[PDB]
């Protein structure tokens, strides 16, 4: 999980 | 008193345009005056605000330096708490409100029957004893970076950096307000108790979302995500 908060750390 | 070092100064500037440049606005020109209705309306503007925490984060090169499953932890864990403190420092005693979002002045009773419940008393408690303190974008961001790099986050791998990273960011603070000279005595021992005030409020914000938990579709993909 944490998929969109992953998305927006990995740019 | 120990004023910053060099590389004091460095990690000062670096902290405090990340926060400039994550903070909205810069606001009392812009408020817009304001249950699962009134939970709703808060629901759908949280989004924004947990981003420009991430986009904070992601401006410290330190916390770029660790791995992605610790940098979801510390997010996660230091979220609320700064979108608190950056609510509770735009306080407005004349109308008694603090400013969301940089632009959506709100009530004591308005946030609490909002859903936070008795962490609304807290974050406005907060930003009351916050006005004398006079801080500023430099304090606050320093604070942010503390708040952020806790090293006693559930899940952590990288603990040891983590906590040199925050013995860093509470040196260069520290020596700033010594710097700075408030005319508040104690100064530094009363900030590190708000310190604890935010991270009060950051593990209330947890409670108070288990108790909304309302079918989890109503709450928004990224709030679901950061609790
Ligand atoms: C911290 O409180 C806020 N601060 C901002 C903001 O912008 N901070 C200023 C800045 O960063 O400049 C917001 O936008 C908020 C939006 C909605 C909100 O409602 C909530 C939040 C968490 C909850 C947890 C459990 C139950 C109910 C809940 C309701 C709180 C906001």
């Amino acid at each position: 999980e944490n998929a969109l908060l992953r998305y927006l750390l990995d740019k | 008193k120990p004023e910053p070092t060099d590389e004091e100064w460095e990690l000062i500037k670096t902290v405090t345009e990340a926060h400039v440049a994550t903070n909205a606005q810069g606001w009392k020109q812009k408020r817009k005056f304001l249950d699962l209705e009134a939970f709703s309306h808060f629901t759908k503007i949280i989004t924004p605000a947990i981003t420009r925490v991430v986009d904070f984060a992601k401006k410290l090169p330190m916390f770029c330096e660790l791995p992605c499953e610790d940098q979801i932890i510390l997010l996660k864990g230091c979220c609320m708490e700064i979108m608190s403190l950056r609510a509770a420092v735009r306080y407005d005693p004349e109308s008694e409100t603090l400013t969301l979002n940089g632009e959506m002045a709100v009530t004591r009773g308005q946030l609490k029957n909002g859903g936070l419940g008795v962490v609304s008393d807290a974050i406005f408690d907060l930003g009351m004893s916050l006005s004398s303190f006079n801080l500023d974008d430099t304090e606050v961001a320093l604070l942010q970076a503390v708040l952020l790099m806790s090293s006693d986050r559930p899940g952590l791998a990288c603990v040891e950096r983590i906590e040199k990273y925050q013995d860093s960011f509470l040196l260069a603070f520290e020596h700033y307000i010594n710097y700075r000279k408030h005319h508040v005595t104690h100064f530094w021992p009363k900030l590190l108790m708000k310190v604890t005030d935010l991270r009060m409020i950051g593990a209330c914000h947890a409670s108070r979302f288990l108790h909304m938990k309302c079918p989890t579709e109503l709450f928004p993909p990224l709030f679901l995500e950061v609790f």
